[PDB]
């Protein structure tokens, strides 16, 4: 057999070998030279036209010879020298070079390839344009290009939800020419949003429908009563057809995904909001994390479509305030701005008033997103949850937001030495981002905003009064045990500190 | 009532 | 695989390699440059009819080719190099010198008979002719050929119920020889009027099928059960030989539509009623309101189709009374000729008369719309409302029609669940937002406006009972301590607008 | 490619071509003045039968060549000369002169094609004979003819019941010759008198199989379920083959049916009694 | 707790 420089020459030169030549000719050296044989020469010498000749010539040619030399070392003696001259020049141009094209670019408009043809065809969406999250699509972009080599590995993309994680996802594979093409050959982008224990077998089933060729989606079988070990071998099997394979999996909720695509040695980016599921994963595991948009990059978004930046003092304030409430957030700051109607920064102030007093339902808007309101996201992120975190997520209500608080000015609050306060409260930030860890001044948590109105209008009427009761019930029992400044521990006797808003709280509930 | 059918 | 592109040029010279061409005559000089296989070569080999053989080597072969090369390197060859000569020019003009491409290798074959063959096949609606909103279709052309470079966008055609967007469109893409040909080379135009959540996908499976070939329309597989993401696949798949396709939405109604067609990667035309869908759509969103006909335009409109025009005083007005009644409203207008039978300015003004005495249904008609009256239209667009806006509009009656009225003295008919009350102006924005019910004015004061057929829609439509605790509900806040705006020194007292309130007193004690 | 009057030349000169010639004679003067290719004379070299290289000399020739002049400057020197002849008196008889036959008569009996068979399978009605309503049958035979240039149209011969509308149309298409073949290439006829409105769509159903070949009647389908805009597609579909054709829609009574025909871009008649 | 969740 040849190889892919030399039938790349026998391939790149034939509009030449057409216009002159004749495998008759070459029949004898060649039956001769010993690289062919007299079946294979009857087949070739009796052939109506040229073509026939040529086309079995150049097939059957490949089999038998160690090499390309028989044929240099002919097209010299036949007066059809332009041809070996071309073919020799070629060869050095291989053999006495170490150098050549590289994965790179020859035949441009990559742009209706890469961009239309490809992320299309694999379902990527279309990237989002009028406002990029530099660094972050950067990162991931990078953290990529490292992999390339790599057989199997998982990119955990993960943040908390509407974070903006998807959406970096998109820009990052529609950016670039480089992943798509360069470093890995095709892209492969599925939702997963399994709950159920049926969805993770039906997700790779439309993996291995991903991979299917446009032939032979009209056999689609009642393929859904096979084996899991079945669909997954299918997998395997179909996954021949794919060099260097990214797959994209937006939205992980079930650790059932990442098994199978570690058992399957696929190739991952994983946008989630659940960070803990990489346990499941025994590998370099490396990992992106979508932070909260910064003040001014939130400046950045708002500029991008078109907001108008303040001036009078309580005007950068109120603004401060929409950022402040919606603590760095994409997706409910895109549904605000899609609510902000006239763009004043008075009905700007005006919708900050409605989230505070109507909680998130109050600026639930057509946004880009799946969801009406936030609200309905973090749902999911709070029903997977253990009981018992459901229980100090459900009971952190009645916490300053924006505020870093000691363990155990939490431990007054929160069911069950209590460190194991702390060991819920991490767990509760690495599932869906819902609090905040600050390793020192003191082993100290935060809630945010956006995390609290949350629960605000969905916790119990009633366990709102209750949890502010049972703080000042144990606050005072500390009592009679006698700004970048953590609170100190001679003063946490008196959380009237923040009374202004757990003034606020208590109306919620007693009414 | 609220609407007479809506319409 | 190919492109868009190079599928413009495969697709734009197809009655060329239907007049002289063979399949056959390409599967060997193929085969060879690394272009086929032998189930591929075995299916385009053997087959009865040539227009198989080539519908089959353009599709497999737009799918094979790692380029647009062994094509041209081959009707040379074979003496129908009259092709590859035609191929090579798109390419040329194309890679190096744009623009360039539409006037110079694509106009040059357009046919007013094509057109109509294009147009039917797309099954778009035969355009009006015997009147045109000039401006608003020219918009529309202009806007739809500054785009058609682009790889996917919307273009929003919102209006009014009845208000005329669909025909606009069909016109839009029946004027012009450039926007089907020159700019885009299929057209798709499917309604939509999607209601329930089986609606959105449902409709994308009669997209895959308006996309699907002749041949194998008899193969249509039991698809109506088949996910989402099947569908999603097996359109940009059979979309390949598609290239810049324009999709007309008419009247789109549920924002899942808008999802899917942004996910497609797809080019739309979106008629609808409601705007705010577009919302759905982080992407080039360009949009076009068909308001209500102006003034002039109506007569416009009734010259066009034989009205005689007025002399007498009271005959321009019995007519500028038919134009403020139909509040600029082509369908409404229309089912009012319609139903203008001697033809007289007389039975006009007894039409004027029935529509304040039986609402749209004493005009009610059969019409080039779908409606018999525009009440059927604007049902859905009621039923649709957020249950709130559902009550905030259920009570925009009591007020004055075509009359431009303060936020405040709407604060007080209007419910809500305190002191500011700019909550109604959000309500009433999303009022006129989605189905252009209401009607918003900036400055000089923040003031909305109700239009005088969205009242009798109202009129003869809410519950009897609702219409005179509205009225009561406004005399008790009446009181406390022209192209002139009613200033703050007198709104205590409405009775400026005592007779469309004498209306509405007398219609409430039948 | 060639086009109507030199493929009606290469077609009609056939019982001559068959006489004398042999198209291994011009190969090389067709792979000469550049139109003909070596696999293409390959194909029509080898072959058993002289009426094989002949009709392989027809199919092939009609491709690569922009017109039919290599062949008639050909006949000449081939001592055939009376082939070429007759076809450069015909391409005389064509670039020389701007007139020929127009759509008329030259195979007379049109009274078996027209009257027979292109009305009895569009299942028009067998025209009434010992009474005609002249005025009437006369102004629809009229009115046809202006439109037969039109894309698509409604003439509504719409009266009282029993006033005698369907008959009339019976015998404006079944009279004269011309409305069907001269303005328009085939009729069908099609009784509505649908009230329900699953009966709108049935219509269109049995249009659809009004059109299908007499190849697949067997093949129809359980057809019955499939949308609207599928059915409608597969019409204007299965219309293609249709080049100006006539619908009679005979005793309509809903308004759908004329929607679907206008958005099926249908060429109508409608005798209906409501207007 | 939690209204449905
Ligand atoms: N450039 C951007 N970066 C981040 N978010 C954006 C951007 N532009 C718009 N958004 C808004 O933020 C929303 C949330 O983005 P995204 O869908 O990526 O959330 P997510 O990280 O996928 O969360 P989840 O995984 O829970 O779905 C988007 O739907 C959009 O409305
Ligand atoms: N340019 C026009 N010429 C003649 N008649 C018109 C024109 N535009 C509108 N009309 C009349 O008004 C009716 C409504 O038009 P159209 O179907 O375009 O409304 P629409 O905007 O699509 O409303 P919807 O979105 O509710 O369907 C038409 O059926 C026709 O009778
Ligand atoms: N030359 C004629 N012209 C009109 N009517 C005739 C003639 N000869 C006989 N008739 C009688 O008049 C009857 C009514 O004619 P026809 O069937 O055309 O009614 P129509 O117009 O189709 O009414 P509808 O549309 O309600 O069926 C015929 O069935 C026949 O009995
Ligand atoms: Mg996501
Ligand atoms: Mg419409
Ligand atoms: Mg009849």
């Amino acid at each position: 057999m040849l190889c892919e420089i030399e039938c790349r020459a026998l391939s790149t030169a034939h509009t030449r070998l057409i216009h002159d030549f004749e495998p008759r000719d070459a029949l004898t050296y060649l039956e001769g030279k010993n690289i062919f044989t007299e079946d294979h020469s009857e087949l070739i010498s009796k052939m109506s036209t040229r073509l026939e000749r040529i086309a079995n010539f150049l097939r059957i040619y490949r089999r038998q010879a160690s090499e390309l030399g028989p044929l240099i070392d002919f097209f010299n003696y036949n007066n059809q020298s332009h041809l070996a001259d071309f073919l020799e020049d070629y060869i050095d141009f291989a053999i006495n070079e170490p150098d050549l094209l590289r994965p790179v670019v020859i035949a441009p408009q990559f742009s209706r390839q890469m961009l239309d043809r490809k992320l299309l065809l694999g379902n990527v969406p279309k990237q989002m344009t009028c406002y990029i999250r530099e660094y972050h699509v950067d990162r991931v972009i990078k953290k990529l290009d490292e992999m390339c080599d790599l057989d199997s590995f998982f990119l955990f993309l993960h943040g908390r939800a509407g974070s903006g994680k998807s959406v970096i996802a998109s820009q990052a594979l529609s950016k670039s020419d480089q992943l798509i093409g360069i470093n890995y050959d095709s892209i492969v982008w599925l939702k997963d949003s399994g709950t159920a224990p049926k969805s993770t077998f039906d997700l790779f089933t439309d993996i291995l429908l991903m991979l299917k060729s446009e032939d032979d989606l009209l056999n689609f079988p009642s393929v859904e009563h096979v084996t899991s070990v079945v669909l997954k071998r299918m997998i395997c099997n179909a996954l021949i057809d794919r060099p260097n394979t990214l797959f994209v999996f937006d939205d992980v909720v079930q650790e059932e995904t990442i098994r199978w695509a570690q058992e399957l040695r696929l190739r991952c980016l994983v946008t989630t909001r659940d960070v803990e599921i990489s346990n499941a994963a025994s590998q370099t595991c490396e990992f992106i994390e979508v932070t909260s948009l910064e003040i001014d990059e939130c400046y950045d978004f708002l500029e991008a479509y078109g907001m108008p930046m303040p001036v009078g003092e309580k005007e950068e304030d109120v603004l401060n305030k929409t950022i402040e409430l919606s603590s760095g957030n994409p997706a409910t700051l895109m549904m605000f701005f899609k609510s902000c109607e006239p763009k004043t920064f008075e009905k700007m102030a005006q919708l900050n008033n409605k989230l505070e007093s109507r909680g998130l339902v109050g600026v639930e808007c057509i946004t880009p997103y799946s969801y009406k309101s936030l609200a309905m996201a973090l749902q999911r992120c709070v029903e997977v949850l253990s009981d018992e975190d459901r229980s100090a997520l459900a009971f952190a209500v009645v916490m300053p937001p924006g505020v870093d608080i000691p363990v155990k000015l939490w431990s007054c609050v929160i069911p069950v030495l209590d460190d194991e306060v702390a060991d819920r409260l991490k767990r509760l930030s690495k599932r869906g981002a819902l609090l905040s860890g600050k390793r020192m001044p003191v082993l100290t948590f935060k809630i945010d905003h956006i995390i609290h109105m949350f629960l605000k209008h969905v916790v119990d009427a009633q366990t709102i009064a209750n949890g502010i009761s049972i703080l000042e019930q144990r606050l005072l029992e500390i009592g009679n045990n006698n700004e970048t400044v953590i609170r100190p521990e001679d003063f946490p006797k008196f959380m009237q500190l923040h009374q202004k808003f757990y003034d606020s709280l208590k109306n919620f509930a007693c009414c | 009532p609220l609407f007479n059918f809506m319409g």
